[PDB]
């Protein structure tokens, strides 16, 4: 059931012996050749799908060319043809109340979205060194972030400090230390103290919170 | 111990910070950030200097005055904030784009933790 | 079943149903409905002799509304025609609760609840809450009560968890494991099933356990994520 | 048969590499004779069970083929090709090159060797009994194949099949091949006999039926196939045999990933591997290792209709194992190093953990403890206390942690835990579950394993309940034992112990109470001997050489100095395993100088009386380890001289270890 498309006889078997002949049968290992085989659930985009129940699923068998490929978090957008497999009300009998048509998705080329590979040009890879000339842009950036609130322009700075990151030179044959940066707020309520901590998710860059 | 800033965020109420407030709010209900996502996530595929020093004689300076100042006063530091003290800078010459250390970075790291402890 | 019909002591019962496609997605759970079919039976082989279960085969639901924005015209006629005459902020705070004497501060406190404001999704990544969430605090004896009742049957949506708090960290999510495949996955919630709409609770003196720290994030940002050992998705809510 | 079952003519055949192995008679003369061949008759006179047939020998081979020009296919094409294909017509050349009678074999001296000959003579005899079924090649090997790759600058000579890939990058054609993955070895089962050849005996004719063996399920016959005991109206009842019944070693092991070349992405994952031959019993848990095999998937034979349609779940057989990264006995010349220079109050001391910022105190008074040594050969039944145990306190933000944790990551036999995983009721040993093999096994936790060591600890106030037990019943002499519903049994206890407790919130006031912050007093007061500090006072002049301390590290990335030369840790390793050899006797001028020192130490403790400062009200407890420490310390310091000075030595650290508070 990996042919995609045409419903064949099956082989119900996995390894013959014995042709027409009184010799043993031996198998070449090198020229026999392999595939593999990965099953992936998919939830739903929950912001789209309106308030009216929890996130459905399907799922995709995909082959050996797109593998590893999928970290789990990822929005991902795959194509493919629409497929239904396996004996529905035959295989056993009386047959009550059991869906025998299993929806399975025999797919290609995924697509990472963004809404990791984005390619610039000659043209914005100069001006973002032409501004990097100016010796106050690391003023600008901080004024330039949220749109809503006024001043908290240690705060601001923080942010975008921590979001960059600072590195971790790991020892060798030696314990690392910490290279990770870890702030932390607390403040009387209602001062905007969540506020910000939404809005760094939406430019993450591939960094999912709970 | 294990985390460095503890931003207390004060609530005072003065007559012209509120006024400000109160318009600012109220004329939103009607430099970019594609390129801000950009810029960050080329400043990760940059070298990274760590080496000069002029930047790391300024820094111990800096640390032993509150250093005396740390323990007669308001709360005690440790040696992992110093591991901090680089670490801040490190990144500062990130938003540069330069493999030099300089000296301009050492005056903004000073200068938040002294807004986070006072 | 309906919770009304027959009381004696007893517990409501429960049966299933199937459609055919150009009659299903027809429905939000927490309506009244009614339903006319068959009364055919099947047998699952997966209890003594050989016996068989009940079920429903149904034909056509002519229900009431759906309590997704069509009908017709003649409905919107009147309505218009009523929305012209200028008296409506006065005429509803008399016609809303018919068994009310008065209380008129209170009383247009609800009819503004109960419809909203709006969202916005303005161009930046962050956005307001367009809600608005009121209390009522007092003497026994003063109707604040009774007079929640009245906003549940005149609600499009509506959900009464109003007692006890109701094991406050089961009143959002819960998972369990599943007799076919031993899975976890997500089933249960009160404020999933009540979005749109609004929902009443009381007591906020004797629940300190977990009614306030399941409330924190439920409101002021309306996005859940669940992590137990299963998913972690934002869910929508607009409760 | 039709319908697609002859295939295309291949030109890569076998009979032209049939001949080709031949060609591998005595030939190779470049590597006394045909070396090969040497290696050959060290197995036939029975001691040594494992052939090595490398690359080497076929590389050097081809090596001297550059001259002749003739038609020879490529040898390292065709066996990283289908590499299992490689021993079954590798074993039917031996045979014709194989010199049999070569060594000399009376009557015993060799395991079951009149019997096969006694079998092979019953097969014999009866091979000319009419006035038959010849060997299966299985039955008379008594020897195996092996393999091994290259990874040299013979790769770098002239032209792959021996870089070290990860299993990540390894689902594609590389099934069905030799490849060479390293990893970190885990799940270790035991070994266990496996089947090679069978034999059913009938006792009526005694024809021994003979069969291949096939996969881990398989079906013995019927009575009525054989050639004498058959075909009449009495047949023989077949049954086994177990001496006459050749069996292999089989032991199976689980891999994983190196955490370093792991993306960022996803967890590692296992794969399964086997042995044979005889690399058996040569790995361990925690090998860092790599083994080199050849490939091949293998059928599920179970439930293969409704599940199990097409899946494959692989293993990899092995073929070389290259492991890695492991007393008077030529290396005696790093005993006298230390006993040429001396110097061992002070540059042992700088020796270990020279990489932190003063205290030599502390760093002596742990490689006293480092030693131990007997405490008394009591003879009769008097279980004496040994082995002292130190704690520590305080609250430094040097990370307190990799100070005493370093120590213990190269001392010897010395087991790392913490708070969390094996807590005090998992201290010792349980039962627990186990795999579908024999579940309620005694799985241990640290004490039952490291005994006779240094259980170094952290987190003290963490799993209280089960630890402040745990506590008490190592330093309760011998009654490590697991009071369960299982058994009472009852192990030993012979293990040092090292805590560090971490204070209440902020710092520890000194200008309070102290145990404000250790929630046990019985264990401390009574049954401890020596304490310490770490608190930290503002000082100009250490901090800023601190500072300097802490940024010389970044700029570089080594961090001695100081004009100390360091000492490699084998050497005082030997130094504390020879002095651990030494145990001398105390003369009695100590013993009288200690009574009078007991004598002081009594009056003085008996003057404070006060809930202020100071600890202890002067135990014979503390009498007596303080005998325990001094010849320990003259026990390192062995120049028979146990004296006055050799003690004044020992009280010399209770005065500095004691009152570190009183800054
Ligand atoms: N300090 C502030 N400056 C400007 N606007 C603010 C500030 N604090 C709150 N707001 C406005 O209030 C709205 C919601 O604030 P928010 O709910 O994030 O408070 P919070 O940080 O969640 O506090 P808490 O976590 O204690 O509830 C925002 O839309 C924001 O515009
Ligand atoms: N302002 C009012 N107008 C009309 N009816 C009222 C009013 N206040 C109370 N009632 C009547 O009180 C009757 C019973 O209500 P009930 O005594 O349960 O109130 P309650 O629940 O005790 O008040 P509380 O919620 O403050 O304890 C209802 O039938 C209701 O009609």
């Amino acid at each position: 059931a990996t042919t995609t498309l045409t419903t064949r006889i099956p082989t119900p078997a996995i390894y013959p012996t014995e042709d027409t002949e009184g010799n043993k049968l031996t198998t070449e290992y090198g020229y026999s050749t392999f595939i593999d085989h990965q099953r992936i659930t998919v939830q739903e985009m929950p912001e789209m799908a309106p308030a009216g129940q929890l996130p459905r699923s399907i799922d995709v068998i995909l082959d050996d060319d797109l593998v590893d490929k999928t970290k789990p978090g990822d929005r991902v957008n795959v194509v493919g043809v629409f497929k239904s497999l396996g004996a529905g009300g035959m295989n056993q009998s009386n047959s009550n109340t059991l869906i025998g048509f299993k929806t399975l998705i025999l797919g290609n080329t995924v697509y990472p979205l963004h809404a990791a590979r984005q390619m610039l040009t000659d043209f914005d890879i100069r001006n973002i060194n032409k501004l990097s000339k100016k010796k106050d842009i690391f003023d600008i950036l901080s004024q330039s972030l949220a749109p809503s609130i006024y001043g908290h322009d240690h705060i601001k700075k923080a942010i975008l400090l921590m979001l960059m990151g600072g590195v971790e030179k790991n020892l060798e044959n030696g314990s690392h230390l910490r290279g990770d940066i870890n702030i932390l707020m607390v403040g009387d309520p209602s001062t905007a103290k969540s506020q910000l901590l939404r809005f760094v998710l939406n430019t993450a860059s591939l960094a999912i919170a709970t | 111990s294990r985390f460095d800033l503890l931003f207390v965020v004060t609530d005072d109420i003065n007559e012209i910070r509120d006024r400000s407030i109160s318009e600012h709010v109220l004329r939103t209900h009607r430099v970019t950030i594609p390129f801000l996502r950009k810029y960050v996530q080329y400043a990760k595929e940059r070298v990274i200097p760590q080496l000069t020093q002029e930047a790391i004689n300024v820094i111990v300076k800096n640390y032993t005055d509150l250093r005396n100042d740390d323990n007669t006063k308001k709360s005690p530091i440790t040696a992992r904030t110093l591991e901090t003290l680089i670490r801040l800078a490190t990144a500062h010459a990130k938003v540069r784009l330069s493999k030099t250390v300089n000296k301009v970075d050492a005056k903004v790291a000073a200068n938040l933790l002294r807004f986070a402890l006072l | 079943e309906i919770p009304e019909l027959v009381p004696v002591g007893e517990m409501p019962r429960n049966l299933t149903m199937t459609c055919d496609r150009y009659l299903t997605n027809k429905v939000i759970p927490g309506t009244r409905v009614t339903i006319v079919g068959i009364y055919s039976i099947y047998n699952s082989k997966n209890s003594g002799v050989a016996i068989r279960t009940p079920y429903i085969k149904i034909l056509g639901i002519q229900s009431d509304v759906e309590t997704v924005t069509m009908f017709t015209e003649e409905e919107e006629e009147e309505f218009l025609q009523l929305s012209r005459n200028p008296k409506l902020y006065e005429i509803l705070t008399n016609s809303i609760a018919p068994s009310i004497f008065g209380n008129e501060d209170i009383k247009k406190a609800i009819v503004c609840l109960l419809m909203g404001g709006s969202k916005k999704i303005l161009p930046d990544g962050m956005r307001l809450r367009g809600d608005i969430n009121v209390l009522l605090l007092g003497d026994p004896g003063t109707a604040k009560s009774q007079l929640l009742k009245f906003v549940e049957k005149v609600s499009p949506i509506a959900v009464y968890t109003s007692g006890k708090g109701s094991s406050a960290a089961g009143l959002t999510a819960s998972v369990q494991r599943d007799p076919m495949t031993r899975e976890f996955y997500l089933e249960g919630g009160a404020m999933v099933l009540a979005d749109g709409g609004v929902v009443c609770i009381d007591e906020f003196d004797k629940m300190r356990d977990e009614d306030r720290v399941a409330i924190h994030e439920a409101m002021e940002q309306q996005t859940i994520s669940i992590a137990k050992a299963g998913i972690t998705t934002v869910l929508n809510s607009r409760t | 048969m039709s319908a697609a079952l002859p295939s295309i003519q291949l030109p890569v055949d076998y009979n032209n590499l049939f001949n080709e192995i031949t060609d591998f008679l005595v030939t190779f003369k470049q590597d006394k004779g045909p070396k090969y061949m040497a290696m050959l008759q060290k197995v036939a006179n029975r001691e040594l069970n494992s052939v090595i047939i490398d690359l080497d020998d076929i590389l050097q081979y081809q090596n001297e083929k550059f001259l002749q020009g003739t038609q020879a296919d490529d040898l390292v094409s065709a066996i990283q090709q289908n590499a299992n294909h490689f021993t079954e017509l590798f074993c039917r050349a031996i045979d014709n090159n194989m010199p049999l009678p070569t060594k000399e074999i009376d009557y015993k001296d060799d395991v079951l060797d009149v019997i096969l000959n006694q079998r092979r003579l019953r097969n014999e005899r009866m091979l000319s009994d009419r006035t038959t079924e010849l060997f299966p090649p299985n039955l008379t090997r008594r020897y195996f194949l092996y393999f091994k790759p290259l990874s040299q600058n013979c790769a770098r000579r002239y032209r792959i099949s021996s870089k070290p890939l990860s299993v990540r990058q390894i689902k594609g054609d590389f099934l069905g091949q030799l490849i060479t993955v390293r990893g970190i070895i885990t799940r270790v089962s035991d070994v266990k006999p496996a089947v090679e050849v069978i034999a059913y005996t009938c006792d009526q004719c005694g024809y021994e039926v003979f069969q291949e063996v096939n996969s881990r399920t398989f079906t013995p016959l019927s009575e009525c196939t054989s050639e004498e005991c058959s075909q009449n109206q009495t047949k023989g009842q077949l049954f086994m045999s177990t001496r006459a019944s050749k069996f292999s070693a089989f032991q199976e092991c689980k891999i994983q990933e190196l955490s370093q070349q792991v993306p960022v992405g996803h967890i590692p994952r296992s794969l399964n591997i086997h042995v044979n031959g005889t690399l058996v019993r040569s790995l361990s848990p925690g090998d860092i290792v790599d083994v080199t095999g050849i490939f091949l998937p293998a059928p599920y034979t179970g439930f293969k209709a409704l599940k199990a349609g097409l899946l494959t779940e692989t293993y990899l057989e092995a073929q070389f194992v290259r492991q890695h990264k492991k007393l008077t006995s030529d290396v005696e010349e790093r005993v006298m190093e230390l006993i040429t220079s001396g110097d061992v109050y002070n540059r042992l001391a700088k020796s270990i953990a020279p990489e932190i910022y003063g205290n030599l105190d502390v760093k002596k008074a742990l490689l006293l403890l480092l030693v131990g040594g007997v405490d008394k050969r009591v003879g009769d039944g008097m279980k004496i206390r040994g082995d002292i145990n130190v704690c520590l306190m305080g609250d430094p933000g040097v990370a307190k942690s990799q100070l005493l944790k370093a120590i213990c990551k190269i001392s010897p036999r010395g087991v790392y835990t913490t708070g969390k995983g094996s807590s005090g009721v998992g201290l010792t040993a349980a039962v627990m579950k186990d795999p579908v093999t024999d579940e309620m096994i005694l799985e241990g936790g640290a004490l039952v394993l490291a005994d006779n060591g240094i259980c170094c600890i952290d987190e003290f106030d963490k799993m209280d309940e089960s630890d402040r037990t745990a506590i008490h019943e190592v330093m309760e002499q011998q009654t490590i034992s697991i009071s369960k519903a299982g058994i009472n049994t009852t192990l030993n206890a012979r293990t040092s112990i090292l805590a560090a407790a971490n204070p209440l919130y902020g710092r520890y006031n000194p200008r309070l109470s102290p145990l404000d912050n250790i929630n046990l007093p019985a264990a401390l007061l009574s049954r401890f001997d020596i304490l310490f500090l770490m608190l930290d006072i503002p000082s100009r002049d250490d901090d800023e050489k601190l500072a300097e301390h802490v940024t010389y590290v970044h700029m570089h990335n080594k961090q001695p100095d100081l004009d100390f030369t360091p000492v490699e840790p084998s050497k005082m390793r030997e130094y504390i395993a020879y002095a651990k050899t030494k145990r001398p006797v105390m003369s009695e001028a100590v013993n009288d100088y200690v009574v009078q020192a007991y004598i002081r130490l009594r009056q003085d403790s008996k003057r404070e009386m006060d809930s202020k400062f100071s600890f202890g009200q002067a135990t014979p407890r503390t009498l007596l380890g303080i005998i325990r420490l001094s010849q320990a310390l003259a026990k390192l310091r062995l120049a028979d001289m146990v004296d006055i000075d050799d003690v004044e030595e020992a009280l010399r650290l209770v005065r500095v270890s004691k009152e570190s508070l009183y800054q």
